[PDB]
RNA sequence: CGAGCUGGAGAUACGCUUUGACUCGGGGAUGUCCGAAUGGGGAAACCCACCUCGUAAGAGGUAUCCGCAAGGAUGGGAACUCAGGGAACUGAAACAUCUCAGUACCUGAAGGAGAAGAAAGAGAAUUCGAUUCCGUUAGUAGCGGCGAGCGAACCCGGAUCAGCCCAAUCAAGCCGAAGUGGCUGGAAAGCUACACCUCAGAAGGUGAGAGUCCUGUAGGCGAACGAGAGGUCGUUGUUCGUGAAACGAUGACUGAAUCCGCGCGGACCACCGCGCAAGGCUAAAUACUCCCAGUGACCGAUAGCGCAUAGUACCGUGAGGG
RNA sequence: UGUUAUGGCGUGCCUAUUGAAGCAUGAGCCGGCGACUUAGACCUGACGUGCGAGCUUAAGUUGAAAAACGGAGGCGGAGC
RNA sequence: GUAGGGGAGCGUUCAGUCCGCGGAGAAGCCAUACCGGAAGGAGUGGUGGAGCCGACUGAAGUGCGGAUGCCGGCAUGAGU
RNA sequence: CUUGACUGCGAGACUGACACGUCGAGCAGGGAGGAAACUCGGGCUUAGUGAACCGGUGGUACCGUGUGGAAGGGCCAUCG
């Protein structure tokens, strides 16, 4: 019954209202009151006057596939590219990149775009390969 | 008002003071930053019974070198 | 804003600030040698706060 | 754990919610209901430039005891409101869970006393209204209560039509504001149940 | 439709109507003078003519602009669309480039929509395949006194999807189920005691608070007639401020090929890859609300449009205000 | 409770200010009108809910006394 | 205890739900010696002639003494 | 006698709201003076200064827009 029906218990807080106070005409006291100017970044508070150039590009970028998830846990369902859709390694738009963080032994085949090289070693060191196109 | 296509119809007229340089000077900068308008020239021949209107210069070097649509 | 992107006001791990020294970056130098080199990395927080507000975004 | 009118046992099935009844959960939903069913439509002239008056008045200086621009401002009267109602919307997306689990929690809420499920709404017999009176009073129903009637079978519920006794929500049209709100439920098809 | 009617009108008189009035739909018939105004003039609604038709009374024609002719246009429209033209305050805490913004304003053209459209393209897959629109990419790639600030597109998800010619049901309306007695009361639709309909409990009216008292509602029907190229120079566009500036676009001067040919892919060259310009048409997805309908955690008389009707009274030479 | 006589005490309110009974501001009186909002898939925090190594959808489509569908995309998930 | 931060709350309109009240009289208006820690809320009386409390949740055009603030009405100066 | 008026770096501190500023052991590549312990990364110290932006010059080869280049950019010095 809606009657009944309760709150959550602190969702909801009331609101801020001015009008009244007795003692609240708010704010400032001068100065700096009724702008809609304030804006908190510009030009010389150091930031300019600060010496920075470098080079903007910012180009392929891999999507990071932790070892230490493929081992250990699950099946080794022989990954491909196929398997890491429903794996939870699924976003797309890049390709796809091995590189090892946990260590643990185990038999695993994992086809990816690229990898690093103690990857590659702990990859063959407890058995398996790692396929990459030309 | 032209012969063939299209007259007047302008836009506008820049100048740059650090003008020239040596292709690596500092910078150009800008000044003049005007609207402007321009226009072009007037002649009379006939087409289809006697006539005068006004002649394009490209129309005209058109018009003198054949009948396109009209004669002098 | 678009200015403080390829200039460092560069965000870190910890969601800290890299700006790093300005000592002499290109006209005026023939002072020393390790002003030179002086070229730093280091930063504080206190302007860092509202720092990145201008690279919030694109961090 | 409950029981059909014609034939068979069944809600065995169901889980019902848990925690069990969770009254939270219920009032975010409703709340974002009838939020939902929010139509924005809002007569204000809040600004100073929507109600019409020419704008230059009589002088800034030297008239004496009053300083005011135009006749259009809020401090005025027939002016703009400062700050009034414009069309908003405030309609939004509930996440899905909370849906679900909210009108599961509603069934659930439900099971602390009467509902009630259903076969055979062949019971009727074209509808003439009165067999449904009929069907309810012999099913217990005495229209003393509030009920919420959910079935396909068009015949079955164009039967019952009145504000009193029950209201009709079809082929699974579940609002759990529209059950929570009536005093019983009952289920009817259990298509949707089950 | 079937007893009333004779406008708001309160009002007397005269009447009209079942040989169907009134009212409601549906075509025609008359339509003074002005106004695009158009015989000619003109301080709009006025002043003066001419040529036919002839019995006067009275009808008809007499503007310019396209054309053999038929025929078409000149005007008007709240907002919407395209185009010719094109602000400043303001922001940069001053100010010139920038920002305001192609915003406001003026103007031209047109429709119920417009614009746009059938790759000399996007683009980096030897992918895509007209346009527009929405979501998204993405405050990204970029432009910038690299300041303030500005800000794409491809992919991808949807709305809707057509490419064709050519130059050697809804409007009038009608039909509609089911209650009486007693009681308080001025008056009941309320209370009460019993009863009924319900593919009809949406609603308003009726002396007060209404299913069953009236109009209605669900449901049902329903008409004669009516609708449905390239370059140079000055420049500019798109993220494009002259930057390494490509490409589109033109004002001036120049003005090549055409099938082992021709433009493009962001100076430029080769290779490689997409593509055929200098001809036109082309529903739908889209925008708007003068008007009509339905609704509302919209107003309810200092609110709500300015107006519970008024652009009136009233102010101004006037635009204008009110 | 109403009124009153006498005693004691007693420098309007507001703003603006180092400082106001102020010979500083405002205001004849009463009524009514009258000022810290709203918008965006913006940003960052507090609390609350749901799922949780995962969490969500946007346009739209279909129903629309009702809500479901919609994974394009977004955020975690690696730093330099 | 001033700007300022934090906490609990009072009242008004609309909204959903619940309980209801009203011609043997609703809201509003008028008087009042009661209640409550305050915003406030009851009781009875008097007007009034249709509507309206209370509880729970939700949403605000939500609370006036001032702004030489706005509209309106009515005072002063003065029987000058 | 000579080029420590070096390159690569900086333990830990002085000082400033910030940005700047100051001092410095010691590790390396390589040096200079001394026989040697050792000393030296300018001068007895405290003044002898200019953030950003836009460009000029040498070096390195990171970006370089279908690809292989080149234009232009970037980085280490430096110049106004
Ligand atoms: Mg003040
Ligand atoms: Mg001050
Ligand atoms: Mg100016
Ligand atoms: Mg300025
Ligand atoms: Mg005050
Ligand atoms: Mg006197
Ligand atoms: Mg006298
Ligand atoms: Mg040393
Ligand atoms: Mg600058």
């Amino acid at each position: 019954g809606s009657r009944k029906d309760r709150k959550r218990v602190g969702r909801g807080p009331g609101g801020t209202d001015k009008t009244a106070g007795r003692g609240h005409k708010g704010q400032k006291s001068r100065s700096g009151a009724g702008k809609g100017a304030f804006f908190e970044g510009g030009r010389s508070r150091l930031i300019a006057r600060l010496p920075k150039r470098g080079f903007n590009n910012v180009g392929t970028t891999y999507e990071v596939v932790k070892l230490s998830q493929l081992q250990d846990l699950e099946d080794t369902t022989f990954d491909r590219d196929t398997l890491e859709a429903y794996r939870l390694v699924r976003r797309k738009n890049r390709p796809v990149k091995l590189l090892a963080s946990g260590e643990i032994s185990r038999a695993v085949t994992v086809h990816v775009d690229a990898a690093s090289a103690a990857a590659i070693k702990a990859v063959e060191a407890a058995g398996g390969r790692v396929v990459l196109p030309e | 008002t032209g012969k063939k296509n299209l007259v007047v119809n302008s836009v506008i007229r820049r100048g740059k003071a650090r003008a020239d340089g040596g292709v690596g000077r500092k910078t150009t900068g800008i000044t003049k930053r005007v609207q402007r308008a321009n226009l072009h020239k007037k002649a009379i021949r006939e087409n289809g019974q006697v006539k005068t209107v006004w002649l394009s210069a490209n129309a005209l070097r058109t018009l003198s070198k054949g009948p396109y649509k009209g004669i002098e | 804003t678009h200015k403080m992107a390829k200039r460092r006001i560069k965000i870190t791990g910890t969601g800290k600030v890299m700006a790093f020294k300005s000592g002499k970056r290109h006209q005026n130098t023939g002072k020393s040698g390790d002003e030179i080199r002086g070229k730093g990395k280091g930063f504080v927080l206190a302007k860092a706060e509202w720092a990145r507000m201008k690279l919030m975004l694109p961090r | 754990a409950q029981i059909n009118v014609i034939g068979q046992n069944g809600g065995r099935t169901i889980e019902l919610p848990l925690p069990e009844v969770n009254s939270g959960v219920l009032h975010e939903v409703v709340t974002w209901q009838l939020a939902s069913r929010r139509r924005g439509t809002a007569s204000t002239r809040t600004r100073a430039q929507v109600s019409k008056t020419g704008r230059k008045m009589y002088g800034q200086k030297g008239t004496g005891n009053a300083r005011h621009g135009d006749r259009s401002v809020p401090t005025f009267v027939g002016g703009g409101v400062a700050f009034g109602p414009k069309p908003r919307s405030y309609d939004y997306t509930l996440p899905r869970q909370v849906r679900q689990l909210g009108l599961a929690m509603a069934i659930a809420s439900r099971q602390e006393g009467g509902k009630l499920v259903a076969v055979d709404g062949f019971d009727i017999a074209d509808a003439k209204t009165k067999n449904f009176i009929s069907w309810a009073k012999q099913n217990g129903l005495d229209g003393t209560e509030k009920v919420l009637l959910v079935t396909d079978d068009e015949n079955t519920r164009r039967a019952a039509r009145n504000v009193s006794w029950v209201s009709v929500l079809p082929v699974a049209g579940v609002n759990v504001y529209d059950i929570l709100r009536h005093d019983r439920l009952v289920i009817d098809a259990a298509a949707l149940e089950i």
